[PDB]
């Protein structure tokens, strides 16, 4: 592992075929710059005062995509089409800040180990679905080159409310649910 | 006026539940020591898992990882050597002076800080923090604990702040105080939390 101070990703990218996926990414020191659109065309900023003094042209992300839409062509005849293995995602769910009851929160379901970068998170108060109050970051790279992911949930704790992080992935049989309760 | 975020060029090659799928990679890693006194630029191409090619400033050129990147490396070295190698100035350089000393190193991020109790154990939640960077420190009556002082590890949120737990085994008597001591580089003085039995 190299030692350094700080590390930046100026340019973190993946593609896979079939489905034409791909991603492109900034990163500093571990978190989540921005990603590119790919098909909007448009820089997107983790958090929007990033892009106040700053700029970046989406155009390097489609430069990126393209060449890797290209070497994943070759490579894949040169590898004699060995096909990506499907991992098994792992989830750890946890408050962004203590709980506390009636106070805003956000719980947040960090997950782990996905390959490859395709994969369903969503959220569960009481066995019913939640889709107001969810933001979900990029697919954000790991040493091993798997990825992790975290989706956030806005609440207010209350008793005995009931908590599951949902992830489907293609390397899960069936979905896992990760339990959470104050 | 609005400065500008630079990359690093991916080079090319030359010429679903249970479908098989196909994963490419380009990773593109600048390596800062002392602010830029030191800067490493390594680019890695990976193939499903295995990284097959690198270009590591240290060594000067690409290389292949494994044998997959055999011919590769030769291909990248004839074809974007010195265009990588410059990219160490125009890109790492000039995204650390130019974006991230404005931005980045400038975030500070206050944590918070709360007591509770879960023989026995204080619990100090220490959260929202930015930079990574932190010490907690326990005191009992005015005197500092290091027995008896576990933590997590630091949580990263992937919002741009951290958190950690710091627990204290400790045995309630008295009217003892208890205190949880965060310094931190956003804080010119420390924060303190007490906790009376
Ligand atoms: C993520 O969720 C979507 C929607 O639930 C999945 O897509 C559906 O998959 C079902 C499964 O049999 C199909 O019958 C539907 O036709 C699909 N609907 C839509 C709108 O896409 C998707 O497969 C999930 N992804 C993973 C990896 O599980
Ligand atoms: C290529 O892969 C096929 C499919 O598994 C395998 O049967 C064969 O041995 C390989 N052929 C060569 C020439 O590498």
């Amino acid at each position: 592992d190299i030692e350094a101070d700080h590390v930046g990703f100026y340019g973190t990218t993946v593609y896979q075929s079939p489905g034409d996926i791909g991603q492109y990414t900034h990163e500093f020191d571990g978190d989540e710059l921005f990603y590119v659109d790919l098909d909007k065309k448009k820089t997107v900023w983790r958090l929007p005062e990033f892009g106040q003094l700053i700029l970046f042209e989406p155009q390097g992300g489609l430069q990126n995509i393209a060449a890797e839409k290209h070497n994943l062509g070759i490579l894949t005849k040169r590898s004699n089409f060995t096909p990506a293995t499907n991992e098994a995602p792992q989830a750890t769910v946890f408050p962004k800040s203590p709980v506390l009851l009636g106070q805003p929160n956000t719980l947040i379901c960090f997950v782990d180990n996905i390959f490859p970068p395709v994969i369903n998170i969503t959220w569960l108060r009481n066995s019913k679905s939640v889709t107001d109050g969810v933001y979900e970051t990029s697919f954000l790279v790991n040493r091993d080159h798997s990825f992790h992911k975290l989706s956030y949930l806005t609440f207010i704790p209350s008793d005995d409310d009931i908590y599951d992080c949902k992830v489907e992935h293609w390397g899960l049989e069936e979905p896992v649910l990760k339990h959470w309760e104050p | 006026h609005l400065v500008e975020r630079l990359y690093l060029v991916c080079g090319g090659e030359g010429a679903g539940g249970s479908e098989r799928h196909f994963v490419h990679q380009f990773k593109g890693e600048c390596y800062f020591t002392n602010g830029t006194q030191r800067i490493r630029l390594v680019t890695r191409y990976i193939y499903n898992r295995e990284e097959y090619l690198r270009f590591d400033s240290d060594v000067g050129e690409y290389r292949a990882v494994t044998e997959l990147g055999r011919h590769s490396a030769e291909y990248y070295n004839k074809q974007y050597l010195e265009r990588t190698r410059a990219e160490l100035d125009t890109a790492c350089r000039h995204n650390y002076e130019e974006t991230e000393v404005p931005t980045s190193l400038r975030r500070l991020e206050q944590p918070n800080v709360a007591i509770s109790l879960s023989h026995n154990t204080l619990v100090c939640s220490v959260t929202d923090f930015y930079p990574a960077k932190i010490k907690v420190r326990w005191f009992r009556n005015g005197q500092e604990e290091t027995v008896g002082v576990s933590s997590t590890q630091l949580i990263r949120n992937g919002d741009w702040t951290f958190q950690v737990l710091v627990m204290l085994e400790m045995t309630p008597h008295q009217g003892e105080v208890y205190t949880c001591h965060v310094e931190h580089p956003s804080l010119k003085s420390p924060i303190t939390v007490e906790w009376r039995a």
